[PDB]
This record gives C-alpha cells, structure tokens and sequence, in this order.
C-alpha cells in the first residue's frame, strides 16, 4: 500500500446525531433542586441568545411533554369549577345559594399542602388525585350537610 | 481520465463541462416577469386547514429573513383568501344574518 | 533496540551456463545429475583423433620443416664460409637465406598448426568453468551436439556462498538516508550481520552477512535491489524463497517512548500530550510523536526522563487544577 | 510568494548502453553491478585463445608475405644493377618487377590480416565505453554471445549532474505560456533554479538548474522535456524517481 498511500490523523466523532433530521448533539441536563426546568429553559434559551445564526434547539424528553404544555389543568380546573357551579345550581335548584358550597371547596388542600411538607413530599399526578379525593370526599360531606339543612 | 506511459494525464472534464445540473430543465414557470417558485403546500388527508394556514402565514414569519437579496415571497397561487375569507365573508353574512 | 524486518529476494552467489564448445558426437558423460561440480570437471567427451593426427602429424610436418630448414640454414652457413671470394655468388647467398627465410615461415606456420591443434585438443574434453551444485543432464551418451550452437549444456551455482538481493520500498531508503544521517546501529558500515527469518520459523541457524550500501534502483516501481552474500553450509536454501530479515538492533538509546494512553492526535493535523506543571495546575506540551513503537510511540520534540507525565485523571482535569500524583 | 509545483520524473545525465562488440563465449567478469565504472575498465573477457590462433596464424602469414617480398626484392636488387648489358635485358627484369608488386600485394592481404586479426584482438576483451556507475549485468560466465546483438552487456550511468524530464500536457502548456506570458516564470530565459520535492517531502539540499527555453513539444500531448540537469553531488539521486518540484 506503502507504495501509493501516504496517510495522517485526524479528529471525527463515532456518534453523530441528527434530530429530526437535523444535525444535533445530545444536550442532557438536569436542574439544581428546587428549581423547574422551565427556569432552565429560560436560562439556556437566553443563552441560546449567545448562538450564531442559522442556529435553532429543541425541548425534549418529558421536556417534549412540558413543552406542548405542562399544565392545561388549571383550564380545566376552571371549567371545573364552571361545571359544579351551574350543577349545583340544578341541584340546589337555587341563584347562587350554591356558592356558599364553593367556599369549602379550597377547605381540603389544607392537610394536603402542610402535611405534604411536614412529610416533605411535591406536586405530582399523586398528588392532583389527592386534591381530587380532598375535594370530592369534602364537598361531598357538606353537601350532606346543605343537603339536611336543606 | 486515462493518461500515456509517461503520464500525460487526462483530469476531469477536459473534454466536457461541470455545472450544477438540474435534474430536468422542462419546466418554464413565469410569474409576471420573471419565473418564480410557487410551492404547492396540498391538502393533507385530515388536514386541519385554519389554524395551519395561519401557521404557514407564520412560516413565511419563521423564515422571511434568511435570504439571498432580491428575494421575495408571494402567495401567488392561495387557497386561504377564497376560503378563510369564504368563511370571513360567509360566516360574517350568516351571523349578522342572525342580527337581522 | 529497534530495526525493521521485511522479506528478502534470495539470489544464489554463483550463475554459470554450461554449452557446447565444440561439435561432435558426445561420448560419454564424465559426471552426475544433481552433482557437486567444482571447477575443472572434464563434461563430455568427443573423439580428438582427428586433432591428434592433426596435432602430431602438425608437429611431424614442423620436424620436417626444421629439418631442411636446418640443412638450408647449414648451408646457408657454408655460403657464410665461403663468401670469401668468388666461389658462391651473392645472388645464391641471399638466395638460400630467402629460402631459409620462407621455410622459417613454414616453421612458424607449423606451430601455428600445433597451436591450433592443440587449442581445439584441449576443446576436445569440455571441462567445468567454475564451482558448485549443477542440476541434472541434459545430454545423454552417444548424442550428437555442435560447436556454437544456440543451445545450452547445463548451469551450476553456489550456495555455501549466497547473495540475498534485498527488496525494498522507495521512500524507505530514504529513511535508511535518515539512517544515513543517524549511522548508530549501521555498523562497520560497508557489511554487517541481519537476522534471517525463513520458510519454517526458525531462523537460519547463522545469521547472514548484509552489505549496506548497493545503489541498485529499479526504473519502473522503485523497488531497491540490494545483494547480500549470506553463509549456508548445508546448502539447502535456494535462491527465491522468500524469506525475511531484519537489522541488528538498534539505534541511539534516547528514544521518548510514551504508551499510547496520552498521546493525543491534538488539535487537527496537529498532535499534543497534556504534562501536570510543576504547580500540578496541568500544562499541555506539543510535541512532535513519531511512529508509534510497541506499545508506545516515539517522540522526538523536547520531553525528558523524569517529566512528571500522566495516566488517569484527565478528563475531571482542565488546565488550572492541581494534582497528587498516582502510580 | 513562490509558485506551483508539479512532478516531472528524472533521468541520468548520461547512460551508455555496454553492447557486446565480438560474438563468442563469455569468459570473466571482470567488475560488479551498480558500481563507479571508469572508461576502458575491462567488463568481460572473451577467451582469446581462437583469437590466439587468428592473431599467430596473422603474423606468420605476415612473416609468409615477408619472405616472398624478401625474395621478389631480392631479385629486384640483382636484376637491377645490370640493366642494358649482356647480364640481364629489360624482360627477366620485368619479370622480377611483377614479382615485386605482386608480392606487394601479398604484403597488402598480409596487414590486412594482421590489422584484422589485431582489431579483432582488441575486440577479444571486454572493457567499457565511457566511465560512470555501472546498472546491471545481463549475462553470466561461459555464455556464447554474439556481436552486434540485441541483448546489451550493461548500461552505465553519469551522475554528478542529474536530469528531468518535465511532463505537461497540451491544456495547460498554455497556462504553462500563460506564466510565461507573465514573464514570472522566466527571468534568465535559459536555466534558473527551482526547488526540488522528493518523495519524503525533505528536499534536496539545494534547489535545482532548471532549464526554460527546450519545450520539447510532444506530436501527441504536448508534454515538455525539460532537460532539467540537476547538482547530484551525493550521486545517489535515483533516475526513475516520479518526485515533483515548484519553481521560484
């Protein structure tokens, strides 16, 4: 070969990578305790500030999942509250004499939030079914309630 | 290419000519002047089409920078402004329609 | 201690063509196949009678033409007696040494004929020009061969003696140049001894003796001729084998040989390795690695026994940050 | 800030082909293969005993036409001194006169012959046409050769000076006239220097004579001899090698 080949070294990476199709590298990380990841999608996307052009990223992971969205619940949460409202106001079958059941609607998170740090634990699906056990199991008892009264 | 015993070489082409080859070169489009290029974005099967023409709207709105000079951007052939604003004109006739 | 191992071209020290010297029915064959022939063996046999009757009938025939060339010449000798007064003439004075002149020519002439003769006399019995081991016959007894014709008799060579012509690379021997410009383990520097490595293994129970500087180039590949008169008593290796051989090792001792661990192909087209400094905050030096030996490679760019290089660390380290060192 | 560089293979400054000049068989080598060969070096020895008997018999046929001459002019200068007498007439005379110039012609045959036989003599040896390094020998020991064949003895080499033959083709001769035609190429007009790349890269310790003005100009390709007769003072530099230079 020695009569034809010279040679020489070189770098070249095993592992590339192309994300959808896109020439990309694995960007893992994981956040500081106490501190969400949209913090860092804040913090690396103002960095991503510090890019040339012609330059993009991308969120994924269970990043992908909070990056369509981390939190429709709150809509939901909303109309949730819609939807008991004008329920209760069938089964009341009264204008906003339901409301008042609606203030003891917050009175299960209580319990919830404290001894979930007195315990020392957070927010997961857990713990949304949780609320929706305090909220059901409680709201449920009072409508006992307005329901002897009534 | 080939060459002799002493090595007069032939290189490429030398007999020929490189370029950038199209890989037809058929297809005369002209738009007012000039040819252009018109991209048929088509209807997908379960396509979705409001939101999404509004959303290529915005790709124009991702990629209208990033341009050789000159260059220019044009809905010369569109589907939206027939529909999105056959639903402008005929929603908009229908609910003040129900005004009247 | 390093040299370079490479297969060899084999090429036996001696190369001799036997063929008719003269024509004439081959008697017998005086010798073996497959034989040991030294110098001088008597090859066939072809009747020498008629350049013996030739030959002696030639020196017959001088006896006679010194015979009246002596009787002549005598009296010649009494013309010399009697050139006193006018007795002979003059004229038959120079006359008869005229005539000794033209028989002393057929005297000269005579052995020119003797001398012929026996010149194709002693063509007359083929003898063997040089030494050594010969093939088998060729020509069997009772044959009929001429002189100067196209075909051959036999070849011998010789193997107690035998050349190696050494195959080499181009670009090599120009690194033998730099070995030309080192001349460290290039001892005695006309000849010295190279390992053989043949067909079987092992090695050859002698190692040969290798001449150094033969300038024999090839004209199409570059591919370097270099002979080599090797020992071999049994005479049981033949020329094209092709067996290899290798230097006496080695060159000058001061050789910086890292392992392969740190040696960084850094940055590109470039090639580095990462010291500590004398802080233990680390301090990378380039350096010019050469081809890589063993386990190791050679560098010849400024490094030193007892710098204080590394193994296994480098990748929580960065230039900054000192180190305690580990072996 | 220097120019192109291209390859262009060397040749020897000068080789000589050693060609057989008797036909007869091969007796001694008288040198080795790629060694500094001198002229008139002896390189072979034919057997001269053949040309023994040729060059004996020449001289005693030589010492045949000197006897008869002797005799012829014998009879010249004693039927010479006698003319116009009783002694001897203008006939016998004559007779001894064509004796005289047939013997010289016998005489003529005769350094014919030993001229021939002493050429001839000369040719038995084998010794070698001009000096310089020796390539290889073709023939081994107690071969019949011929004169005047096809197959060489050797062929020696010259180097102390060292050519290139320099290969461009027709396309870019006139890029090659197109540097020319710059003027930046040529300055001296005949031969300047350009650096020398071999095959390791390290060049050769000086640049090289490198001649302009001889495009040899190809029937076929247009490709160039440049006779680029290059300092080999190591003598060591390879005519064969396919190695590259750039110019100044």
């Amino acid at each position: 070969f020695s009569a034809f080949s010279s040679s020489r070294w070189e770098y070249g990476s095993p592992r590339l990578e192309r994300y959808n199709g896109l020439p990309s590298m694995e960007i893992l990380g994981q956040a500081a305790p106490g501190k969400s990841t949209g913090e860092a999608m804040e913090l690396m996307e103002q960095l991503a500030s510090k890019l040339p052009t012609g330059v993009g990223y991308d969120w994924t992971g269970m990043s992908y999942q909070e990056r369509l969205s981390g939190n429709q619940a709150p809509s939901l949460y909303a109309i949730s509250l819609i939807v008991v409202f004008l329920c209760l106001a069938a089964l009341y079958e009264s204008w906003s004499i339901p409301f008042s059941v609606m203030l003891v609607v917050p009175l299960g998170v209580i319990g919830a939030l404290l001894a979930a740090t007195f315990r020392g634990l957070t927010n997961d699906v857990y713990f949304q079914v949780g609320l929706l056990t305090t909220i059901g199991l409680s709201a449920k008892n009072a409508i006992l309630i307005v329901e002897f009264a009534k | 290419l080939k060459v002799n015993q002493d090595g007069c070489r032939v290189l490429l082409r030398d007999v020929a000519k490189i370029e950038l080859g199209g890989e037809n070169y058929d297809i005369i489009a002209e738009f007012n002047g000039q040819p252009a290029s018109g991209l048929g974005i088509k209807l997908a099967t379960g396509a979705n089409a409001l939101d999404t023409a509004a959303a290529i709207r915005a790709e124009l709105a991702k990629m209208e920078p990033f341009f050789p000079s000159g260059l220019k951007i044009v809905y010369p052939y569109d589907t939206t402004p027939f529909v999105k604003i056959s639903i402008h004109e005929v929603v908009k006739t229908l609910v003040e329609a129900i005004i009247l | 201690q390093i040299t370079t191992e490479l297969p060899g071209r084999t090429s036996a020290y001696r190369i001799a063509e036997v063929r008719p010297q003269v024509s004439g029915i081959i008697l017998k064959r005086n010798f073996k196949e497959g034989s040991d022939i030294e110098a001088g063996v008597s090859l066939y046999q072809i009747d020498p009678a008629t350049y013996q009757a030739t030959y002696d009938s030639a020196k017959g025939d001088l006896a006679k033409a010194q015979a009246a060339a002596n009787i002549a010449q005598l009296t010649v000798n009494r013309y010399q007696k009697l050139l006193g007064t006018q007795y002979i003439s003059k004229q038959e004075y120079d006359q008869a040494l005229a005539d000794a002149q033209q028989a002393n020519a057929a005297v000269t002439a005579a052995k020119a004929a003797v001398e012929t003769a026996r010149i194709n006399l002693a063509y007359t019995k083929v003898t063997s020009p040089i030494s050594g081991r010969i093939g088998k016959s060729n020509v069997t007894e009772g044959a009929l061969v001429q002189n100067g014709q196209a075909t051959a008799l036999a070849t011998v060579q010789q193997l107690d003696p035998i050349y190696v012509d050494v195959t080499q690379s181009s670009n090599d021997f120009l690194r033998l140049k730099q070995e030309l410009a080192n001349g460290t383990l290039k001892q005695e520097n006309g000849k010295a001894k190279v390992s053989l490595i043949t067909s079987d293994g092992i090695k050859f129970p002698q190692d040969g003796t290798l001449e150094f500087s033969d300038v024999t180039v090839d004209q199409t590949t570059g591919c370097i001729t270099l002979r080599a008169i090797f020992p071999n008593p049994d005479h049981t290796l033949l020329p094209g084998m092709f067996v290899r051989a290798r230097l006496e090792e080695g060159l000058n001792p001061n050789a910086i040989l890292v392992p392969q661990q740190g040696v960084t192909r850094t940055p590109r087209g470039d090639a580095t390795v990462l010291v500590v400094g004398a802080d233990d905050k680390v301090e990378t030096r380039p350096i010019v690695a050469s081809q890589a030996i063993g386990d190791k490679w050679l560098v010849t760019e400024g490094l030193k026994a007892g710098d204080r290089v590394v193994i296994s660390g480098l990748q929580k380290v960065r230039p900054g940050v000192q180190v305690k060192a580990q072996e």
